[PDB]
RNA sequence: AUGAUGUCAUACUUAUCCUGUCCCUUUUUUUUCC
């Protein structure tokens, strides 16, 4: 029902809400954070300006990625914008 | 909301409870199970 | 999974499985300036030349699959 | 910020209502209640708050117990855990188990947090993952097998990996089951031993179940054999090993053989 | 070094507008370069040539003055030798030469 | 599920979520079932597609959001759960069907399966649908599909854009006015996912839309307004210098049409158009904001929705040009008036243009005039909001 | 056929009862015995869920290393009744453990399993690593030898046992140190 | 915690009622005839309780005195 | 000496949850008069 988009990573910064603002995506944790989020304006778009990668309120702030995610390489994959399995609006 | 269906755990914890603190003493007995009141422990006993 | 090559499942045959490692062990050899050095020296070839038989056994190597 | 113009027994007070605050509904909430367990941590010291912190009854699963656990990490974090490991380890002894994994999970929140300084206190911890990787209950398992990440990532890369294979000895029959928490956890242990250990031991552990006759069996190690194989597929090349060729087929690739 | 990730090679624009990079094997990727409003270098997101089995031999920038550009990639399907087991597709298969378009416009790369 | 199959559980539920007297929980409910068994029956549900689409439809148009969201969601799983032929060869005859309703909420459903099976599979049959020579409701329908594409894959529509442009073109010529209408709509919401890129593949369609903008009366006009509306950004400066240019004196006559549907296209247009880098601050400023702020600030807009969202852009916008103290320096007498809706508009647009221009360009009387409304306005609260305190 | 099959391999004995039905036996004979690699675990074709708590319920609960016993912090921890934890609130006494942080600056510091061939199943515990030849200390007190145990004296006579017949014991056939008489 | 004097309670009542019944290493009650484990010592008593639990002591019982 | 089938029951897991959210459902026989 909710799962990765997974395109391809651009240039674009991701935009947390007030409420995701300190998680780290994918480990789901606070921890050290480090580096930074890209997401592809086929994410990140129009009403998608400054939105939140997750519930889709306005990006208050930037997520950053953990260490851990960091040396296992995750962050590397295709974009980690969360899309519902219907829509992503 | 409390009301409910009858446990065999809750039976035997009740077997257990009337033969160590007495009949009178029901608010006692309902004390120690969870999910069921006073009345509905002693109407159950008898 | 499916769409990074090299992916196995429990289906995975031998001969997948070992031109898989091969064509991997090419790109390492085409990737490491060095190693691919060593190997002009042992066979005397170009650079070049050692790369290019090395791009024609990409399809094949072990041959014809079973 | 100030937290000198405060007397210390207005702060424990200040402690003991504290610890109920965490039945709260909302995240935040229980946020803001752990930092600030941390900075009154700092005004005061160790010891005592984090015993505060293992009298909890742990009577409720999460909606939380696991709080209490975050905050006896960031109180190991805000004075040198150096000091404070001994009375957790030992508080592991106590016989009622939810609060043996909520220690377990201490451990892991534990060096999720300390990060490089674990180089040393892991070898304190080895034993303990020891008794509990080996199996009370699955819980056990799985929350040691976290620990055995966190620690995983975070020692990376200074020398101490002998412990980790030992470790990862008793790791390594979890593998199967059908349970998600402890499978996925599993997982994430196994590529975090992957990274630390690197890939040429784990491959050694994986090669056998590759072709194994059963269906499970090879369902796993494929899933594995896959997690070691994506990241670092690089490095895999030297440690593939010598497998003879077939009538059809050249198995064996001569190029490493070549001597000047 | 990998099999599907780039870097493996490098071609670029005689105008320098979009550079393209590219791995051995599926994976062939382009950022397109436009000064900013200081002229100075910013460099856009990425695109996706993807070409499922297809080995790249040679990439080449290619010259076209102030047009969609053009690239040279050498390629080659094994798909047709691994599913032949007589081994005839291992001779009678000739290494595709294929130009990509990039379209500033359309903004994707089409073959 | 593998057990009982699909035809009996179906046979079982649709007659409930079909029932007059359904609850929305029930609902919901229901639609989960449906979904949960749909992740495992595959090639089962083959007979049954069209049987469920029927009911699931209605879906796609509601008030709920959430109800569309997952509606989009398990026809997705239904087309790509069953197969693309059996979608196509289904959903065939609804076309032509006599209502409009289940013309549209089909022409949605297309949209979602296209979105599963992608726009290339799917091409040939549309780009033989807009062709279809029997009746103009087809083409209509088929029209309506390229739109709610433009909608729904949005952003990524960009490779076929060019392929969907040389499909949908030849309706705007057409004799029946309804294909000509909705076809320039769907040109709108094309180039509105189309920011800024591919103008030259709406080239070919440009000419006739221009002479269209002379000579149409009613809501057509409006439409070519719409589509040329998100056209412009997506053009060169000096070709669209002459071009918007020219689209300025019709919007300049048309902003005073009683049509709400007129005043949201002219209005968002106005956005565009005089919100371009390539046009002069003093012929806005004379031509257009005195008949701007007469006609469009009135207490009919504020009240609606949507009215009032634009009308705030498109404000915002302009301030964004002929710069601050013009705007609020006009606006801000209407902070002491009576209702409270319209001072929240107000209030928040002079909230967001301050936060944007900054507070520099103020003169000292009109800040009087500033502190004093924004204390007014905010002495008297209806309801709790943040707008006039963030404001 | 699994018997021939067997005549294929440098360590045939890594081919088992299932191990015929392998999709390719052919490989998997060459794998198993790769030289490092470790086997694969037991607990399958054993359906009992891979732990029971048979011996599982002798186990103690826990043993500190030295390095943390020494410390002194295990008699600090050791009750309550519940006016008296309300009084604990209101009363409050603070610094009841009272550690010595030089002592936990210097333990972990100053002060402060197995190798790759090993990996853990199911039941095993201490078996592998009492045999022939090795013995615990008590019983060698009920024995009362000072520093071979008596009965290798008759094996020497009646000869080497049945039952473990690679059997070595010193001073007969083997040629012995602290506790273990027999390898 | 009012929860947590109930835990307390309900294992102080299972053990004035209780040969066979335990706690492992974990905190958890067991049988020791029957091999089950019980979430709670109530709950794991009434099936200490139980007819079962009964029968598999007797059989066990036989199975000895043979 | 733990197989299968049962809507008995209790523990437990996931820093999951509990506040976010309304914005393109606007669909009709073209039809606003110097
Ligand atoms: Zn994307
Ligand atoms: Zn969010
Ligand atoms: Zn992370
Ligand atoms: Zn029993």
């Amino acid at each position: 029902d909710l799962i990765f988009c997974r395109k391809q990573a651009g240039v674009a910064i991701g935009r947390l809400c007030e409420k995701c603002d300190g998680k780290c995506v994918i480990c789901d944790s606070y921890v050290r954070p480090c580096t930074l989020v890209r997401i592809c304006d086929e994410c990140n778009y129009g009403s998608y300006q400054g939105r939140c990668v997750i519930c889709g309120g306005p990006g208050v702030s930037d997520a950053y990625y953990c260490k851990e995610c960091t040396i296992q390489e995750k962050d590397r994959d295709g974009c980690p914008k969360i899309v519902n399995l219907g829509s992503s609006k | 909301i409390k009301g409910g269906v009858w446990r065999n755990t809750e039976d035997e914890i009740l077997k257990a409870a009337v033969m160590k603190y007495g009949k009178n003493q029901w608010s006692r007995i309902a004390s120690l199970l969870h999910r069921k009141s006073a009345k509905q422990c002693k109407a159950r006993w008898y | 999974q499916s769409k990074y090559i090299g992916t196995g499942h429990a289906d995975t045959t031998k001969w997948e499985w070992l031109v898989n490692q091969h064509r991997d062990s090419y790109c390492s050899y085409m990737g490491h300036f060095d190693l691919l050095n060593y190997f002009a020296i042992a066979e005397n070839e170009s650079k070049a030349r050692v790369r290019f038989n090395l791009m024609e056994k990409m399809l094949q190597p072990c041959g014809p699959p079973a | 910020r100030g937290a000198e113009y405060v007397s210390a027994r207005e702060w424990m007070r200040i402690c003991f209502e504290l610890l109920e605050l965490l039945k709260a509904h909302k995240k935040a909430i229980r946020r803001a209640t752990v930092n600030t367990f941390g900075y009154i941590a700092k005004a005061i010291g160790p010891h005592d708050v984090l015993a505060t912190l293992l009298n909890n009854l742990k009577v409720q699963e999460r909606q939380n117990r696991v709080c209490t656990t975050v905050a006896i990490a960031i109180v190991a974090e805000t004075c040198s855990p150096f000091t404070v490991l001994p009375a957790l380890m030992n508080e592991y002894r106590v016989p009622e188990l939810n609060v043996q994994n909520g220690v377990l999970k201490s451990l892991s929140f534990l060096f999720e947090y300390i990060g490089e300084m674990g180089k040393d206190y892991i070898y304190a911890v080895t034993p303990l993952l020891e008794d509990a990787l080996m199996d009370r209950d699955l819980v056990h398992r799985q929350t040691a097998s976290a620990v055995v990440q966190h620690m995983s990532l975070g020692v990376y890369g200074f020398g101490c990996e002998d412990s980790l294979n030992h470790l990862l000895n008793y790791v390594w029959p979890n593998v199967f089951e059908t349970s998600p928490h402890v499978i996925q956890a599993v997982m994430g242990a196994l590529e975090g031993l992957r990274v630390a250990i690197g890939p040429c031991r784990m491959l050694q552990y994986c090669l056998q179940g590759l072709f194994h006759p059963a269906r499970k069996v090879r369902d796993v190690y494929w899933k594995i054999y896959n997690s070691i194989y994506i990241g670092s597929q690089d490095a895999l090349i030297a440690h593939y090993p010598r497998i003879y060729n077939d009538d059809k087929n050249t198995y064996i690739r001569y190029e490493l053989d070549y001597i000047l | 070094c990998r099999r599907i990730v780039p870097g493996q090679f490098l071609a670029v624009d005689p105008k320098g507008r979009a550079v393209m990079i590219s791995a051995i094997e599926k994976q062939k990727l382009v950022y397109i370069l436009n000064r900013d409003a200081a002229a100075r270098l910013t460099i856009s997101s990425p695109l996706e040539a993807h070409k499922a089995n297809t080995l790249v031999y040679h990439v080449v920038g290619v010259d076209v003055g102030f047009e969609n550009p053009m690239f040279a990639c050498l390629e080659m399907d094994y798909e047709e030798a691994d599913n032949d087991p007589t081994g005839e597709a291992a001779a009678n298969t000739q290494q595709t030469l294929t130009f990509y378009e990039l379209d500033l416009g359309l903004n994707h790369v089409v073959r | 599920a593998r057990e009982f199959g699909a035809g009996p559980l179906f046979n079982q539920i649709l007659p409930l979520l079909m029932s007059p007297t359904l609850e929305d929980q029930e609902r919901h409910l229901l639609v989960k079932v449906i979904d949960r068994i749909l992740y495992k029956l595959d090639d089962l549900v083959r007979p049954y597609v069209h049987k469920i689409l029927v009911v699931i439809e209605p879906l796609l148009i509601d008030e709920d959001y959430y109800a569309r969201v997952e509606g989009r969601e398990i026809i997705s799983n239904l087309a790509k759960a069953a197969g693309l032929a059996t979608m196509i060869s289904t959903m065939r005859p609804d076309i032509d069907n006599m209502d409009e309703y289940v013309r549209n909420t089909t022409a949605r459903a297309f949209a979602v399966v296209a979105s599963a099976l992608g726009i290339p599979s799917l091409l040939p049959f549309l780009k033989a649908v807009c062709k279809s020579k029997k009746s103009w409701q087809a083409r209509h329908t088929g029209i309506k599909i390229v739109q709610q594409i433009a909608i729904l894959m949005g952003c990524a529509i960009l490779p076929h854009l060019r392929s969907l442009v040389e499909i949908i073109e030849h309706g705007l010529v057409d004799e029946q006015q309804k294909v000509r209408t909705i076809s320039a709509l769907a040109i709108a919401a094309l180039a509105e996912a189309a920011t800024p890129y591919g103008i030259e593949s709406f080239d070919s369609v440009l000419k006739p839309l221009w002479k269209g903008i002379r000579q149409h009366r009613g809501k057509g006009l409006a439409a070519f307004l719409k589509a040329i509306g998100y056209l412009i950004p997506l053009m060169d400066a000096e070709y669209a210098n002459y071009y918007t240019r020219e689209v300025m004196l019709i919007l300049i006559r048309e902003f005073q049409s009683p049509d709400e549907e007129m005043k949201k296209i002219v209005l968002k247009v106005v956005k565009q158009c005089c919100g371009t880098d390539g046009v002069e601050a003093n012929y806005i400023k004379t031509e257009i904001l005195p008949p701007f702020f007469k006609h469009f600030w009135q207490h009919r807009m504020a009240l609606d929705r949507r009215n009032y969202r634009q009308l705030v852009d498109t404000t915002v916008e302009l301030a964004n040009k002929v710069g601050a103290a013009e705007i609020i320096s006009r606006i801000v007498d209407d902070l002491k008036d009576e209702a409270e809706q319209y001072r929240k508009m107000v209030m928040e647009t002079i909230e967001k243009i301050m936060g944007n221009l900054g507070a520099a360009d103020i003169d000292h009387k009109l800040e009087e005039q500033l502190i004093d409304g924004i204390l007014y306005a905010f002495q008297e609260q209806t309801t709790e909001d943040s707008v006039m305190l963030n404001g | 056929t699994v018997a021939e099959l067997k005549q294929l391999v440098a360590r045939p004995d890594v081919v088992e009862m299932h191990d015929v039905t392998a999709q390719d036996p052919k490989l998997l004979v060459h794998l198993k015995a790769t030289r490092n690699s470790v086997p694969v675990p037991r607990h399958w074709c054993f359906k009992r869920k891979y732990l029971q708590g048979k011996r599982g319920i002798e186990k103690p609960p826990f043993e500190l290393p030295d390095f943390i016993k020494r410390t002194g912090i295990q008699e600090m921890r050791e009750q309550k009744t519940m006016k008296s934890k309300m009084r604990e609130k209101v009363r409050p006494k603070m610094g009841k453990i009272d550690i010595d942080y030089q002592k936990l600056h210097d333990a972990f510091f100053k002060w402060q399993l197995t190798i790759h061939g090993d990996l853990y199943y199911e039941g095993k515990e201490f078996e592998t690593r009492k045999k022939p030849g090795d013995l615990s200390d008590e019983l060698r007190i009920s024995l009362g030898m000072p520093v071979p145990p008596p009965w290798l004296i008759a094996m020497q006579r009646y000869g080497p046992p049945p039952s473990y017949p690679n059997l070595k014991i010193p001073g007969l056939n083997s040629p012995l140190y602290g506790d273990v008489f027999g390898t | 915690s009012s929860s947590e004097s109930n835990r307390d309670r309900r294992e102080r009542l299972r053990q004035l009622a209780l040969p066979y019944f335990m706690k492992n290493h974990l905190g958890s009650y067991e049988c020791k005839l029957c091999l089950t484990l019980h979430n709670n010592e109530g709950s794991y008593l009434a099936h200490t309780q139980g007819k079962k639990h009964q029968t598999n002591l007797a059989r066990r019982a036989a199975k000895e005195a043979k």
